[PDB]
């Protein structure tokens, strides 16, 4: 009854009021590019990778945050949308370090993959890059903060999901730095999940460091026995060896998180 | 430095050495254990630390296009040195 | 356009006919063929005097593999595993971990030289020029097991051949 | 002229598979879970069939991972669950079907970050 | 040719040996010199040109008896035409790049890969995952030296 | 004329589309689908009963004259009820054109042998039987062609393992080559290469 | 190249050619084995402006096949008849 | 025009009386097509292209000029094609492919990719 | 449930083809042992033939039976024409296989395979 009508590339779709442009695209099987947006975190709207053209609107909107209005035609593949993605990806990679061979994220990196699928194929940045100092937040999460793209997923997860207010940004402008400011360890029981939600290799697992690459792991979907919650997990193995433990999405149990002990 | 275990078998730079009672060392009987004696961990520690003037320095490993991808190293932490993640050279901000 | 390789009608004048009768009976075209091999008998043969003389190669030659170093003596390989992923023959096997100083380095680097197709993809994929195919082609062995290289063997190959490897890379890297 | 055949399709006797790897195998029919390291969902579209993991041991010469399982790397792709189940029946494999997991729809509100009186008010941006 | 072409022993071993009619060659699936030996005027470099074959001049040898000797003469004359083409390629070689300037397919230069973030990402991805190819199926063929060589690629 | 993009040839696309509907008009009994690809390749998809009538028409009809069978192969698609797609690639020297004809079958259903239309098909159909197990009816001499004598299974099926089920060696005791269950000193390493991000929107499948 | 004049004459007469002009052994007419460095050109897409990838993306202009007929006026041929080849003027008869 | 000595194709004999042979074969094709229903596209299309070829033969008494007009290679190739067409027309009567589609394919039989 | 037959329209027709194949295999064994100079007896070979026929005695699809007979006939043709070697003929007897115990305990001791 309350459902309004919108269009994705001219295809009609019925959505509830308050649905975002990103969620309307989800219905027809389109996945808008993203970095800051996470469906289990509060909306941020800062990476600007989800910019999409609305037909007849001169300005692209941030799909992750903009609520759809009745009758909108979202153009997910327009020349305007495609140029917005290339421009934003260009800004993301301008100061990003050439770390992929030594970066544990390589091969399962959303920055690599969305650069392949939505960015340009070359650079025109001719300057020196930003370099940021690293920060210790305990024995579980290694931080290479030069790789951070300031998506603020970790900050939002810690505040909303883990209920811990230690992470935040300091400074402003290009020198805005995600961290704790003071020397502090982020030692929650849910801390290890910030590795998963960080789209880049800025936050990675210290125990897992350097040991494998994503393509070569075999994925075994199993269950955790560290407690009685029954968290669903993926056991990554390679050549007969357990390499790491990853969450497996189950809406009715662990959603997409696992405890540190489980991890 | 290459070490010899109490069984006399050389220890590799990866720490591998058949323990006493491992039949697999019979493969070396009448032959030899191929061991590289230029331990890279030792060689890189002999390099002097390079003092620089800026807060950020870049390393491509030397030789331009014959080195490694160019990276940038922050030198704000004065307790430790900035190390190149590719080649292991160390850098220090002079005062 | 096209041409006919065999569509010529021979002339039937008594001179041409008599010329062919002489060819049939006096074997003139078979004698002519003997002239050609006689001429070769008095040509200098093309044989080189191996192993004292070698055949010519180029700086791009794809031979035995070796793991290289930086001038300091540090290994170039950072266990990125790009070579292992691209290897068409799955001839490369790698394991890695943080070194005692935190460096990202391999603890296993095997090349099964009886799987390898000497295609050079691994040295194209390497971003730091760690794994190369050197110029050596004279390393035949008496056992199969001697052709299963581990990291110690490949590092020794790098130290053994680095003087030549560096000079060949210097001559060809501007084409890459 | 068509004939009336009235039995379930069984091709086990004409597939050439050894008896061991029909009766002793357990096939899993499932849609792969999303790799949690990435947000892309394009690897959760198709159904997969995999077989139970068997022993891998270390090669004495080199320490490589040896196997005696001819099906260790066999993975099949299907459009639908029914297509995968139909394939498993005619080949005579015992199978387990896991239902597809679709993310539950969420209600997202940017304006909720600045609530006047609710706990959704964020302390930082 | 001074050893074979006019040699009566060679001609005795090849002339009227393995004759194949033009219609049989087609219906049996023959191609290349196995067609042209029998007189079928057909050469994929002329009729379905690829790369820059439309920009070189060469003749297609054609047989008249469909036997071993004619196929021998066709192959020898094809070698002469190859030299003729090679002379044109040497003279008309243009400058420029050697692989498509599109780093989502062809890898970047090593110097670029070690300097540019985009180049490193694309180099990394091309040598691990490789480039994705749009869904489809093609049968593509060339005039290989032995005949029509093609791939049906899905 | 952008340097890196393959040029599009529309005169051929129209010509192939015209001939495609020409074939469908003449053989409605068997033709199920006709399509032309963006690189200008015409494909006719037919009912398997029409293999001989369709191929004979294409070989003999004055406006077709597809005298040469370039290739005859099969593709295994396990998700389909009829898993085996049979593909005929034909060449017309007269009209300097190519056409692809496709049909389907399953494990237990035969296909009429096209040898009477093209003698080239004799070995192609032996290869399809050997590698996929698709039986061809009234074939002059159907039997394995590529696999070893006594080999069991059809290797090019997607559910046949890459390394097979058995392997050979010489056993000194019995003084002959023997076959034994396959064991590998190093297991083939499966790689998961697919990116989780869609690459080609134009081919997106509706949900 | 070191053969004497008599032997040069003899193998020339026996072969019926002037073998010396086109020796099959290479001497110093070949390129030097040490060459100067190249400086290779760059491609058309090496521009700093007017170079958006979405205007030069071949893979994304590929489209699914056009369905002409799906079972879900003059006669035509697949293409115009091939022209008859003309004989070579370079050398029509070998 | 003087009669050829060779057609250039191995096994394809030179025809002494091409015009008459073509008229015989084209007439036979038209006779065979009379037994196919008037609505069959095979009949309408084959009759049309046949009548155009026959009209050329009746209007061009020179074998060289006629070959140029027919665009089917040597006139002996054209005779062979006429014979092949006549063979097809007889077969089509048994097959009757003008009938409606025998069977629809399964739902996703031709869907690609999966 | 109406499908195209391969040869036999029903099980009774298929079974006749099976017995025709079995007779051919039964008659051929003495020649195979003689021609290949096998050390087995004619009884051992004929027992093996029975064993290969007995393992497929539970089939009730006439099409599956027809394919088995088709593969059996091809299998016999290779033997008669000596396309097979002795190694191929003796692969039916698995002479170098160490017997694999089939009880729970013996399996339990040797490994994890069920
Ligand atoms: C029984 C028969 C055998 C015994 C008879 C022995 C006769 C004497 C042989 C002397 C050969 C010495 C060759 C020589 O000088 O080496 C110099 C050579 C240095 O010269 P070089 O710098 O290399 O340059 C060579 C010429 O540029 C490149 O070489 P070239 O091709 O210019 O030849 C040079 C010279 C070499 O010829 C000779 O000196 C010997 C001629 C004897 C002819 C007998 C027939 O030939 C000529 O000058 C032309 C006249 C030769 C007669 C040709 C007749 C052809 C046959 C007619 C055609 C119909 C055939 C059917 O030094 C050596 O390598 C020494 C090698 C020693 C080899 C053994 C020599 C002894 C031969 C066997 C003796 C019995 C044991
Ligand atoms: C006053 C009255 C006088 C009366 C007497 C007058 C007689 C004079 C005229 C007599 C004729 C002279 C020739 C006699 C020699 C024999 C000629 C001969 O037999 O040649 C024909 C033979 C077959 O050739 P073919 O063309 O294939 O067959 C005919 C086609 N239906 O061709 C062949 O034999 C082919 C041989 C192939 C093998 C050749 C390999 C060796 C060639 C090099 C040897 C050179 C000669 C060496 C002689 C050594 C002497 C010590
Ligand atoms: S985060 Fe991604 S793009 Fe950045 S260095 Fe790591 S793998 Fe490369
Ligand atoms: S550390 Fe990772 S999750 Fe946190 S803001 Fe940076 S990129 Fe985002
Ligand atoms: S040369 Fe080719 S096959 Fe050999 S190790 Fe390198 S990538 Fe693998
Ligand atoms: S040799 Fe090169 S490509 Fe291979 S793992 Fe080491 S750094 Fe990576
Ligand atoms: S996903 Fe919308 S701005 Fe980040
Ligand atoms: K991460
Ligand atoms: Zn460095």
């Amino acid at each position: 009854s309350n459902l309004i009508e919108v269009f994705v590339d001219g295809q009609s779709v019925m959505v509830e009021p308050g649905t975002t442009v990103l969620q309307a695209c989800e219905k027809v099987g389109m996945q808008i590019p993203r970095f800051c947006y996470h469906e289990r975190l509060s909306v941020a709207g800062n990476c600007r990778m989800c910019l999409v053209e609305i037909e007849k609107a001169p300005k692209v909107v941030a799909a992750c945050a903009m609520p759809v209005m009745k009758g909108w035609n979202i153009l997910t593949n327009s020349e305007k949308t495609k140029k917005a993605r290339e421009g934003v990806m260009e800004f993301l990679l301008a100061n990003h370090p050439l770390d992929c061979p030594i970066c544990d994220q390589g091969g399962e990196c959303d920055l690599q993959d969305q650069s392949m699928m939505f960015g340009s194929d070359r650079s025109r940045f001719l300057e020196g890059k930003r370099a940021v100092e690293d920060k210790n937040i305990g024995p579980l999460v290694k931080t290479i903060m030069t790789r951070c793209i300031q998506c603020t997923r970790c900050i939002r997860f810690a505040s909303e999901i883990a209920g811990v207010d230690d992470l935040g940004t300091t400074g402003r402008g290009n020198d805005m730095q995600v961290g704790t400011y003071i020397e502090k360890m982020f030692m929650s029981e849910l801390s290890g999940n910030i590795i998963d939600i960080c789209p880049v290799g800025a936050l990675t697992s210290k125990p897992y460091a350097f040991t494998a690459r994503p393509w070569e792991t075999r994925k075994t979907e199993s269950i955790d026995v560290m407690d009685a919650v029954g968290s669903n997990i993926v056991v990554s193995t390679r050549t007969g060896e357990v390499m790491r433990i990853l969450p497996r999405m189950h809406e009715d149990i662990n959603e997409e998180w696992i405890s540190d002990k489980t991890r | 430095g290459v070490r010899t275990s109490p069984t006399g078998e050389k220890v590799t730079h990866t720490g591998q050495v058949y323990d006493d009672g491992d039949y697999r060392k019979v493969r070396f009987v009448g032959r030899q254990k191929e061991v590289n004696e230029n331990f890279a961990i030792d060689l890189i520690a002999e390099q002097p630390v390079s003092q620089v003037g800026s807060r950020v320095i870049s390393c491509d490993g030397g030789g331009g296009a014959l080195g490694h991808p160019r990276v940038y190293i922050n030198l704000d932490k004065e307790t430790k040195t900035g190390t190149c993640g590719y080649c292991g050279l160390q850098f220090r901000q002079q005062h | 356009t096209y041409k006919y390789v065999n569509l010529r009608e021979p002339s039937m004048d008594m001179k041409s006919v008599t010329d062919r009768a002489a060819q049939t009976l006096l074997w003139t075209e078979l004698i002519r063929g003997l002239g050609m091999t006689l001429s070769y008998l008095f040509r200098e043969p093309a044989t080189i005097n191996y192993p004292f003389e070698k055949g010519p190669l180029s700086p791009r030659f794809r031979g035995e593999h070796a793991l290289r170093r930086y001038p300091s003596g540090e290994e170039r390989c950072i266990a990125c595993k790009l070579c292992e992923a691209v290897c068409p023959a799955q001839a490369i096997t790698i394991e890695a971990e943080p070194r005692a100083d935190g460096s990202r380095r391999t603890t296993r680097y095997d090349i099964d030289m009886t799987k390898c197709i000497y295609c050079g993809f691994c040295q194209e994929a390497c971003p730091v020029d760690a794994i190369v195919e050197g110029p050596n082609f004279e390393f035949s062995t008496e056992t199969h097991e001697e052709l299963l290289y581990n990291k110690e063997k490949l590092l020794n190959n790098g130290d053994k051949w680095e003087a030549e490897i560096a000079a060949n890379i210097q001559a060809d890297y501007l084409y890459r | 002229q068509l004939i009336t055949v009235d039995e379930k399709l069984d091709i086990t006797t004409i597939t050439g598979v050894p008896e061991e790897h029909i009766k002793t195998r357990k096939a899993r029919i499932f849609v792969p879970a999303r790799n949690n390291m990435q947000s892309g969902v394009n690897n959760t579209k198709k159904w997969k069939m995999e077989f139970d993991t068997r022993e891998r041991w270390e090669n004495p010469l080199m320490g490589w991972a040896s196997t005696a399982d001819p099906l260790s790397n066999l993975v099949l792709t299907f459009s639908t669950k029914e297509d995968a189940v139909a394939f498993a029946e005619k080949n005579g494999w015992s199978y387990d079907v896991e239902e597809r997991k679709v993310p539950k729809p969420k209600s997202k509100s940017y304006g909720a970050n600045f609530s006047w009186n609710k706990r959704t008010r964020v302390s930082t941006k | 040719e001074e050893m074979l072409t006019n040699n009566r022993i060679w001609r005795n071993r090849t002339v009227d040996i393995g004759i194949v009619t033009a219609e049989d060659a087609l219906n049996y699936g023959f191609s290349g010199v196995m067609l042209r030996g029998s007189g079928i005027q057909w050469d994929l470099r002329k009729t379905q040109p690829y790369d820059v074959y439309d920009q070189v001049e060469f003749d297609v040898p054609i047989g008249s008896r469909g036997d071993c000797y004619d196929r021998y003469l066709c192959r020898v004359e094809e070698m002469r035409q190859s030299i003729r083409i090679i002379s044109q390629c040497l003279n008309k070689m243009p400058p420029g790049e050697i692989k498509v300037d599109d780093a989502k397919v062809s890898p970047p230069k090593r110097a670029e890969m070690k300097t540019s973030m985009e180049s490193l990402i694309h180099h990394f991805k091309l040598y691990t995952e490789g480039y994705q190819v749009p869904p489809g199926a093609t049968y593509t063929a060339i005039e290989a030296p032995k005949g029509e060589f093609g791939v049906y690629l899905v | 004329t952008r340097p890196t993009v393959r040029p599009r040839n529309d005169v051929a696309h129209k010509q192939l589309s015209a001939f495609g509907e020409y074939v469908a008009e003449i053989l409605p009994k068997y033709v199920q689908q006709v399509q032309v690809s963006c690189f200008n390749e015409l494909e006719i998809c037919i009912h398997p009963d029409g293999v001989i009538p369709v191929l004979t028409f294409l070989r003999d009809h004055s406006n077709a004259q597809f005298k040469s069978l370039a290739d005859l192969t099969a593709v295994d698609i396990p998700t389909r009820q009829n898993r085996f797609e049979i593909v005929y690639n034909l060449l017309s020297l007269r009209f300097n054109s190519r056409i692809r004809v496709k049909t389907y079958t399953d494990e237990l259903t035969p296909i009429e042998s096209s040898v009477p239309v093209y003698k080239a098909a004799n070995w192609y159909e032996r290869e399809i039987w050997d590698m996929f197990g698709v039986f061809f009816a009234n074939h002059p001499d159907l039997r394995r062609i590529l696999t070893d004598y006594g080999f069991e299974g059809h290797p090019f099926r997607k559910d046949f393992p890459l390394s097979g089920y058995v392997e050979l060696r010489y056993d000194d005791e019995v003084k002959r080559v023997v076959a034994e269950p396959v064991e590998l000193a190093q297991e083939f390493r499966k790689f998961d290469l697919n990116s989780p991000w869609e690459a080609f929107p134009a081919y997106r499948q509706p949900p | 190249a070191s053969a004497t004049r008599f032997i040069q004459w003899l193998r020339n007469w026996a072969s019926g050619r002037d073998l010396q002009a086109k020796l099959q052994l290479r001497y110093q007419e070949i390129s030097k084995r040490t060459q100067p460095p190249p400086k290779l050109p760059v491609g058309p897409s090496h521009k700093l402006s007017n170079n958006y990838y979405c205007t030069r993306d071949g893979r994304r202009e590929a489209m699914p096949p056009s369905i002409v007929m799906s079972s879900q006026k003059k006669a035509v041929s697949p293409a115009p008849p091939i022209k008859r080849w003309e004989l070579s003027q370079d050398e029509p008869y070998l | 025009g003087l009669l050829k000595k060779t057609t250039g194709l191995v096994g394809l004999a030179v025809c002494e009386t091409p015009h008459e042979r073509l008229k015989i074969l084209y007439t036979k094709i038209l006779d065979v097509l009379g037994h196919i229903p008037k609505n069959a596209a095979y009949r309408k299309y084959t009759e049309q292209i046949t009548n155009e070829k026959l009209s050329m033969v009746k209007a061009e008494p020179d074998v060289k000029k006629l070959e140029e007009r027919l665009q089917g290679g040597q006139i002996e190739e054209v005779i062979l094609q006429a014979e092949n067409e006549l063979s097809l027309a007889r077969k089509m009567i048994q097959w009757k492919p003008w009938e409606p589609l025998v069977e629809e394919p399964p739902a996703s039989q031709w869907k690609w990719p999966i | 449930t109406s499908v195209k037959p391969i040869f036999s329209r029903d099980m009774n027709e298929a079974k006749r083809r099976v017995r025709e194949l079995y007779r051919a295999w039964y008659r051929e064994v003495p020649n195979t042992v003689h021609l290949f100079q096998l050390d087995i007896s004619v009884k051992q070979g004929r027992d093996k033939v029975r064993e290969m026929f007995k393992k497929n005695a539970h089939i009730t699809d006439p099409r599956v039976v027809d394919l088995l007979v088709i593969k059996g006939k091809m299998e016999l043709e290779e033997t008669i024409k000596v396309w097979k070697q002795r190694t191929h003929v003796m692969r039916f007897f698995h002479e170098t296989e160490a017997p694999r115990p089939k009880d729970f305990l013996s399996k339990f001791y040797v490994g994890h395979d069920p």
